[PDB]
């Protein structure tokens, strides 16, 4: 169970970018994938989470600049950050949950990253 | 202010109940209708409380963390056997949900019965109080009792094909756990079907 | 009634203009909003 | 925002404790803190999930406990090979916040 | 007034509470028949467009104010702008019956043609959200199915509409401001 | 001053089902008078209710022959009016035009065998809550059913109760829905004595509470 992400090169400021996180030996129908990035010299920052039942949660600040799409059959998660700025330069991680994560439209950061007993985190 | 309800032969008394709230009606609409041509027989062996466990109210869950139970839920009781053996049945939902806390933790939880429940949008959750509902908080009442008459487009609808009422529990305020207060609060529902009728006896295997 | 405002008996009978309605021999939210606890709850000064 | 010491140095064979300082809104809100150890140039591993239970496939030497508003990750008999950056993932109000991170050096 | 407020008792407090006086209210324009008896455009209209509500755009007046109620019941007054003979069938008719001209058809009048088709669905009262299949709402809910050579526009008007079981109405989202701040007339 | 009509636009176009009568283009003519003419029927439904019609079956024969094998179910058919078994019957034909129907449907079974041959038949109506109707009468005994012995009175009439989630059920089953809108009706022969090569005639007629509405004219 390994996660592989594909990222572009330098993206010009004021453009979008599409990163695709390709799961392996993984359900994506009973598990959830999150998107976390680390701007250098800063702490990690939850971008957004896609649950098992394709319900999405987004970082309140980077919300409206960001979309996340999941396809269970093709078994790949996608991230599209619109309006890229020089501040958004970072290394972008995708993670696994240990549970489905909230199938609601909760509106929190990830919402499940360190929730309770059942759902915590999985091999990035 | 105790309240000692009763359904069939089981009773549930809560000494912290704040009041029964009827949803959309007080008494169910007429039962013998153009359909079933009078083949409906009111079953009463099925008005019985059946416990169900729900989400363990934990402080981690933020505002808008709705937990939904669809009624009627899988039942191993007489009512569960009745839905399997009867093609069409109608019953009042009468949902009762009790969350027990030490009362030193302040958390506001909204429990509502919503007909034709749909994934509710985050913005819709703010306006979720329109449906019959009660607020469960450790500070005053640990038990919420809601009585809702069964309402459906058809007079009788097969429960397996479609379920009209889904109990929804929403954490309006994240539980404020304190050293004196309970670390986490569980949420159990004492649901009971009321005015349960059936029709069209269905052949068993 | 609704948005009808013409002061004249409708030309067509009810059966043809609208779908006649049957009964089985209300306004719950008006009942609710009317049974609405108003005023104070304790002694006023 | 889950501030942690920039650099923590522990002599090999000596127990080392990493402290993640958090506010009442996030770390203090509940005992649901996740600790992630990330080796430079590789994906991070969740050493502790829920702040009281070691994750499956993780060494038993790591011990996790949270008191008040501060969550502390303790490593016993720390080894030079296992040295890596440590992040104290926790849940804030309306978002998930991750600790700045602590650099681990073995003398 | 400090009610119990966790028993969900409608407690409405008037301005008399603090030496005021509450005026008279006239709520004719927020009645649920007068606010529904106005037309609304259904898009997109193809030939054999099944004439059911909830095709109306979510945010339009009759659209949202309807989705604010689970179960609705109304008689329509359809307004079609077609290019040929326009046939409407009761909600149960097979699609084949849309060409047979003995069921209600309206011949091209020069402008659009206005027809007042009754409520033909079999269900007691329709629904806006259905829970469980038969999760999409069933075919039976549709009021009626129309068909013409081509249908340019189509308006729908719910006469003697009566709604039930209210639902969230969802006013426009606003961020980074205190009011919505739209260009007013 | 001439009154201003202010005639409306987009309405008043001639409609095939429009109620308004056409303007007279000829003078009053007195037609030949018929008083109490025989066989006049005011309502189509009354004619269907008054006279039962036969149902189609394997080999296109209305009578259902006694099984020559150990099977107690002579025939099982869908309650929906647009069914192969009821396609031939007159009641389905009048009902085919109406969009939806309501009320009990009466089934008339009349034994057509020699006096020496005696058989017992059970007609059971099964609601649509199961994938398929049972092949055994005891399994189908739980649902509404009528068992009639064959004696001096050859014809036994069983009224099928109409029970459905919808108040009115569409006469024609949707192509998309493989299962019937209404539950299957099954006719069974629990006991047959010397009934080899014996035929039982079954007919279907409109019930007292049976009614139809929203009439349309689709291709038949």
């Amino acid at each position: 169970v390994q996660l592989r992400e594909s990222g572009p090169s330098l993206v010009k400021p004021s453009q979008t970018l599409s990163l695709t996180c390709t799961v392996s030996g993984f359900s994506l129908s009973t598990y959830a994938v999150y998107w976390v990035r680390q701007a250098p010299g800063k702490a990690l920052e939850c971008l957004g989470s896609v649950s098992s039942g394709d319900y999405l949660t987004y970082n309140p600040a980077l919300k409206s600049r960001l979309t996340i799409t999941k396809d269970n059959s093709k078994s790949e998660v996608s991230l599209s950050v619109s309006t890229v700025t020089p501040e958004d330069t970072a290394t972008y991680y995708c993670a696994k949950s240990h549970s489905s994560g909230y199938n609601g439209w909760i509106d929190f950061g990830c919402y499940e990253f360190t929730g309770y007993g059942p759902r915590y985190v999985d091999a990035w | 202010r105790i309240l000692t309800t009763r359904n069939g032969h089981t009773t549930s008394t809560t000494q912290s109940s704040v009041g029964v709230t009827y949803g959309y009606s007080t008494g169910e609409d007429h039962v013998s209708g153009p359909n079933t041509s009078g083949l409906e027989t009111r079953v009463v062996q099925a008005e019985r409380f059946f416990k169900k466990h729900l989400f363990d109210w934990t402080t981690d869950k933020p505002f808008g963390h709705i937990e939904k139970l669809e009624l009627p839920t899988d039942h191993k009781g007489v009512y569960g056997q009745l839905v399997d053996s009867f093609a069409y049945m109608r019953n009042g939902w009468d949902v009762e949900v009790s969350a027990v806390g030490n009362q030193f933790n302040g958390g506001c939880l909204l429990v509502a019965m919503v007909p034709e429940f749909k994934e509710f949008t985050t913005r819709e959750k703010y306006q979720l109080t329109l449906f019959p509902h009660q607020f469960i908080s450790p500070r005053t009442n640990m038990t919420a009792h809601i009585t809702v008459p069964y309402l459906g487009v058809n007079r009788y609808d097969q429960y397996n094909k479609h379920k009209p009422w889904t109990l929804v529990v929403m954490v309006v305020s994240p539980l404020t756990t304190s050293s004196i207060g309970a670390s986490q609060i569980k949420v159990y529902t004492n649901i009971a079907p009321t005015h349960v009728h059936v029709a069209g006896e269905l052949p068993s295997k | 009634s609704g948005n009808t405002g013409s002061i004249i008996n409708n030309y067509y009978m009810q059966q043809y203009q609208n779908s006649m309605d049957t009964q089985l021999g209300n306004d719950w939210f008006s009942k609710l909003a009317s049974s609405a606890f108003t005023g104070l709850f304790g002694a006023l000064l | 925002v889950l501030t942690q010491p920039s650099s923590v140095s522990g002599s090999l064979g000596q127990r080392v404790s990493i402290t993640c300082s958090g506010s009442s809104s996030n770390v203090g809100l509940g005992n649901y803190v996740s600790w992630f150890q990330q080796i430079p140039g590789s994906a991070p591993r969740t050493l502790i999930y829920g702040a009281t239970n070691q994750a499956s496939g993780v060494p038993d030497r790591f011990s996790g406990s949270r008191s008040g508003n501060t969550a502390t990750l303790t490593i016993s008999s720390l080894q030079a090979e296992d040295e890596a950056n440590y992040f104290c993932a926790s849940p804030d109000s309306s978002q998930t916040i991750f600790g700045s991170g602590t650099t681990l050096t073995v003398l | 007034t400090t009610a119990t407020g966790e028993s969900a008792d409608p407690v409405t407090t008037t301005v008399e509470n603090y030496g005021g006086e509450t005026q008279v209210q006239r709520r004719h324009h927020t009645d649920v028949s007068f606010i529904m008896d106005r037309f609304v455009q259904i898009k997109p209209v193809s030939p054999t467009h099944v004439i059911d509500l909830m095709q109306t755009h979510q945010h339009g007046l009759v659209g949202a104010m309807l989705r604010a109620a689970t179960y609705y019941f109304s008689d329509l007054e359809i307004v079609v702008n077609h290019t040929g003979r326009l046939t409407w069938v009761p909600n149960g008719a097979p699609e084949a019956a849309l060409d047979n001209t003995s069921n209600p058809t309206a011949y091209h009048k020069a402008p659009f043609t206005r027809l007042a088709l009754p409520y033909t669905a079999p269900h007691r009262v329709l629904a806006t959200v259905y829970n469980g299949n038969s999760a999409q709402l069933p075919a039976s809910f549709n009021y009626g199915a129309i068909r013409a050579t081509e249908i340019q526009e189509l308006l729908v008007r719910m006469k003697r509409a009566e709604l039930y079981c209210p639902r969230p109405l969802l006013a426009v989202k606003v961020t980074s401001q205190d009011r919505h701040k739209q260009k007013i007339i | 001053g001439i009154v201003p009509v202010a005639c409306s636009d987009g309405y008043g176009g001639l409609v095939t089902t429009d109620p308004k009568t056409a303007d007279p283009a000829y003078g009053m003519v007195y037609n030949p008078p018929r008083t109490n003419y025989p066989g006049r029927f005011t309502n189509l439904l009354d004619v269907a209710e008054a006279c039962p019609t036969f149902l189609c079956f394997d080999d296109g024969k209305p009578y259902v022959v006694t099984r020559a094998d150990e099977q107690r179910l002579l025939a099982k058919f869908d309650l929906s009016l647009a069914a192969k078994h009821m396609s031939n019957t007159y009641l389905s034909g009048i009902a085919q035009y109406y969009a939806q129907y309501s009320g009990t449907i009466n089934l008339h079974f009349m034994f057509t065998g020699s006096t020496d041959s005696k058989a017992r038949y059970m007609v059971a109506y099964v609601p649509p809550g199961v994938t398929t109707p049972p092949d055994t009468p005891e399994r189908a005994a739980h649902c509404i059913h009528a068992e009639w012995d064959t004696g001096l009175n050859s014809k036994f009439t069983f009224s099928i109760p109409y029970v459905s989630a919808a108040d009115y059920a569409y006469t024609a089953s949707d192509v998309a829905d493989t299962t019937n809108v209404q539950g299957w009706v099954c006719i069974y022969q629990i006991t047959h004595g010397k009934a080899e090569q014996d035929t039982l005639v079954v007919s279907v007629s409109a019930g007292k509470d049976f009614e139809l509405r929203l009439p349309i004219d689709p291709r038949a």
